[PDB]
């Protein structure tokens, strides 16, 4: 969109394509085509007597914290 | 956290759920610049991300088995005990967490911010919690507001939401927030191709979440408000 | 954490130490799917990694000075005091830690899991610790077992191990677990070449740890059980 | 191995070669040829943890959980 | 410098160029030309008042997504 | 953290401020190898990084809005209360932090180390703090010294510095250390070009901080000692 | 030659001059498949390429000084002598050349063909030459037609044109045909960017030659038929 | 255009961008972004007592014949 | 084969993979993965009648832009 | 042309037809080094290339529509007239051409050579032509032989072959030689993958032409000597 | 040299490095690092042209005019 | 052809032989612009290329076995017969060829030109040939001069040279010109490295041909005028 156009002249693109079938993968992992990222919002809660796996799955992932 | 010049939020910027302009604030707050920053419930966005990643059963475009998804997150866990309803301090009756995204007025200069926070709760009537939460929003909200001045950066709208669960019995309960940072796969982009990287992006940037679902042949899941948080 | 589709474990998948099929379980545990998941001592694997990275003295293929090796780890430190054998809570007589790897049954879909945990110990007879540890395994073990169901993922074998050291006197002691994620260098691959990236891999995938050592002219170090943990 | 063959058609490879003499380096550091990683297991303790037995010494650790 | 020359034969370079106008960016972010990094030292301290300000003072690393390495 | 083979420190290795060889130690400390390792105040280096990134107002070459600058850091925050000058333990009168960089004698083998630490302070006379700090240096210093032996690595000079602020009234105060890891932009390199990657580096490696400023048309900010810490 | 799957013809496929659908055949010819293949004068296309490369004076987007432009070409040179109007065989009164492009019906399978030919002429009345040429077209034309059968490939329209010059006096004269194979530069694409490679293409594929000129601020040169050939 | 879409699934793209200011350059020269080419038609004649330099300039070029 | 191994240490590889479905393409065309080439032998002869047919016979190198190397 | 260090000949080095070691020379020739260089008919190799590229009807792995296949070639065309069996010099009764490949003894240093030549023939009894050709071989052969000395390069075997066609009536006839230089496509390599570039090569280097056909499900075409030349 | 500096801002570099041990190779052959070329002058004759004096022997020539 | 913006001439621009500024013209020629363009013998340059590629025996940095060196060239061959000293037109007593390089005044805009030409000679006294050649230079020279005007490009110096050989007896003789276009190898650049592409270039651009030889440990071959042409 228009923003990209004003953004690109700075050298910044926001493409973020992964080369895997079906799977998303993360910012910076090698082989990703593009130099941007795509984000989203997830907040979910669960008890058992299981947060991650509910509603939106980010399951089986190696998380890296950025703050 | 932040989402900057390289960013696009699933739901707002790409794959838009209709809901978003259909929405209407909970309220507004003065910023140091002076603009009334509208705050809206984050239901649409959250819901979007579900449609895209999918659920454990309805698996759609989820992070690859074994990948390194850098994320902004905080988590929290505690028990509400076997019966011993006596509190060894890291225990509570309920657990809660929240995330807040405030889109930057000008993405050429300032960065959009995520603010996510969480905790545990020591009462056991749901109303008291519910109440604390709806209050909390305004804290986060005014917080988003004075937040800009260091950066001399003013926002344009903050979207905020929550997840809680009330426990009892010796269950342990967890609550989290997570902003992930992913790169999209080819087949999530109808008529995308590994040779058309930026066009591939503008296709996702031009479909509304509905449209996307239809071309992909995926039944909705946000649909008629059916996702709890 | 995990090791997924992009994974290979030094020792099991590449550079195999003979020991691994020579091994025999400590026991088995039912999973929710129903298969008896064998659990084995992680001695071979651990030992492998030593042969490859080398020791401070016998330096072999270690992470580059200044690199950013993302790792899965946990650590722990405490003292066991000057004499004052009175415990200001973050102190203990001994420190311990463990790691556990459970290879996924089907790498096309589910991810192999690492489970690593650690702590401190408040008794001072070695037997009591030793004992706690061998017990602990089964906890971790049954834990690996019910662990799958969220993911609906069943394993095929978990390999588990420990390191502890018993302190006394006002020494401070540290115990850690670390799974590193590295990329191999050319000269660790006999007849590898920077132009043959995937063939380079299949050479490491086809040599047994012995064989590798011989072609490289490196004396063993696991050899006759000589590494303590 | 056979797995790679079924894996590659998904777009996933597991090559992980570093361009340095002797040194290993980490997943994602620029200049690595390949898109996979190689892992291992290390647990050691001492009454100085890191530098014992298997050396991952002098490293900038990044936690992933 | 001379070091680079002895370093390069090992395969290590220390180039770290970013493709953005004006902005610096971080080690490992995609699109960076080179395989090295450039570091610096920043220690600063500041204030807020009851019911960011370290970072934004003196040397700005403001509005950044920090990733800890230890 | 460390800075290794891929490293260059803004101020010492590239963009050198004159001050650095003009400097003179605070003292020296024997290492296990035996060389007297000089320790110097880290004023020049710190100041350098300011000139380069710039200040919130005087914005020069700062990290891009939304980027992922991996850093070595520690932080600390506490209040010194509304009046209630009674201490609920995570509160203090003053907050302090420090960083220390020790350039490796031989970059082909050993890695340069950063050591950064921080805390809070429970007295309220500035002199007492000041004093603690100048003491602390020697701790860190001797610490840098015996630090090498595990690695069998000896340094060549450690540069150490501090930032503190004394609070009162119910203010909250924060103190941090941060080593960032960045890649330089083209226009910070006079006569650099995106096609000349390594020559671009040697230009920054050959200009002194003064020179750089002049060619760029940037007024100094370190200049006549005008930056507080 | 040919122009295949990787092709786009300046004028027909990208940068279209209006003239092209405004055109109307000179005639048609049966092909072995059976479709009447229309043949049109190649004025528009030729003219297009001028607008884009520019003229020695009105320099626009020409091949770089020293580049290696692979081309399909044929050339011819001869004198028409000092007076000695006696013909040492490689001499002639006039020289002529032509090019012909026939767009393939289906670019997924067959390739578009260029046919270019040339020679010299031994009469000295212009009409006789003119005449030979307009005749020649039909030869080339029927030639394009039976041409397909080897390939079992049928075309969709052939565009054909000429350049000649009549000499006298001991002048030497040259005539050529050339199809060049170039890659477009960024600034010829309004709002193109080196980061948007395929979008950059679709911009040229969607502007008509007019439009392109206007956005670029380039005065026409084909305009009112002002280019001789 | 539509064709590219049916073409791309074969692995063929038709991008042909040059990294030079103003100048076009040729198919296969290193540094070109894309894997396609762009062609055109030029026929011109001139005597003197000079083909190339007339009308459409492909002047000062190293020609490589393909037939 | 063994030769490649002795060849690679000089910096020469002989990989020549094309990224097209079904089609072969030529040495040096952009997008080819590898830095080698694959060659073959073709000699064929044929006919036309007064007023392509070599090429298209037996082994097809049809519809190709030939570039001569001598 | 030559085929050097980057070379592999379809048929000899990759995709081998059995025939090749089954073969037996026509004769031998001394070289300046002194080794008897065997010369063999080039039937197997020629035939191989057909199996791979395929025929106009049986289309297999042919050069892409519009590609730039650099080749070593020579061609020849002439008529044998309407009746006027009087020879305007570029005419003849028959046309012929040949190619010859001589694999270098040591590919690390010397390059394998192609020698291809052609012409027209002025008699009209087939035997006379046939005869000229079988003679010609020895010319080319001894030619391959003294050919090395400039380069101080000795061969190991030359493979030579021919194509001719005898004309009559006002037909025009063409004869060519062509060595193409291509890069192989993924699906010609059973179990090849775009991610395994060098392994992809070793698969073609290890299958015999038979084997290749079977895995691909392609019927032979060389089979029982059925290709004319 | 100075020229390169004024040249680079146009996008043109003149680097031409080959990845082979000892051997030179030609403009445009895949794997060459850089986007320029290096040329030279050779004229030789003999009564066997190529192989004399300056060797460009055993080469596949491609004419450019 | 030409040598343009991407160009560097072995001998003039990189690897300079001293001889070049030591030189002095044969003469000058007015150009249409008006500057006197000096013309010099091309001995130094020619000789340079020898030192770099090496000779069949003294093999130095020659084109790889089997490579595709695009070149600007022309060649010529003929016999001077068995005795029959009667001339079937493509025969001659001697053969000759020449090359000429004229460095452009401004490489930002105009391209440097090569002009190479050749032929055969029908007399048999060497003096007559020699003479024709030294004459010829001026033709080529004035030709270089009016050559610019189409391009409106003026040169700065043309360097021109020759090779001839006089035959007799039924020998066949060949004469050629060739400008090659190569890319340099790493080890021809002292202290060059595959990681320092542009620095690698400036090293060759800063050594004189002498210097280069010394660091490489290569004995000269131009040395004391010992190369015939």
């Amino acid at each position: 969109s228009e923003l990209d156009a004003k953004l690109n002249k700075l050298g910044v693109d926001r493409i973020a394509i992964s080369p895997y079938k079906q799977w998303t993968r993360g910012y910076m992992e090698p082989g990703n085509i593009g130099n941007g990222y795509v984000t989203g919002l997830k907040v979910d809660a669960g008890v058992r007597d299981r947060a991650e796996t509910k509603n939106a799955y980010i399951g089986q992932i190696n998380m890296t914290t950025a703050s | 956290x932040f989402t900057g010049v390289q960013g696009r939020v699933i739901g707002y910027d790409i794959l838009r759920s209709p809901e978003v302009d259909k929405a209407k604030p909970l309220f507004t707050e003065t910023q140091w610049d002076g603009s009334e920053l509208p705050i809206y419930d984050a239901k649409p966005l959250q819901d979007a991300l579900v449609e895209y990643f999918g659920t454990e059963q309805d698996r759609r475009h989820y992070p690859a088995p074994g990948s390194f998804i850098v994320c902004a997150n905080k988590g929290v866990t505690a028990e509400r005990p076997k019966n011993d309803a006596d509190m060894k301090p890291g225990q509570g009756y309920g657990v809660w967490s929240a995330i807040a995204i405030s889109f930057a007025k000008d993405p050429t200069k300032d960065s959009s911010m995520f603010v996510e926070d969480a905790g545990v709760w020591e009462t056991p009537n749901e109303d008291e919690l519910l109440e604390y939460l709806e209050g909390r929003r305004k804290a986060m909200a005014k917080s988003i507001a004075e937040c800009g001045q260091d950066a001399h950066a003013s926002f344009e709208s903050s979207w905020i939401g929550f997840a809680y669960t009330m426990m009892e019995p010796g269950q342990i309960g967890n609550a989290i927030t997570v902003a992930p940072y992913v790169s999209l796969p080819i087949d999530s982009i109808p008529g995308g191709s590994i040779l058309t990287p930026d066009k591939d992006m503008e296709i996702m940037e031009n479909l509304t979440m509905p449209e996307w679902l239809e071309k992909m042949g995926y039944k909705s899941l946000s649909a008629n408000n059916a996702l709890k948080y």
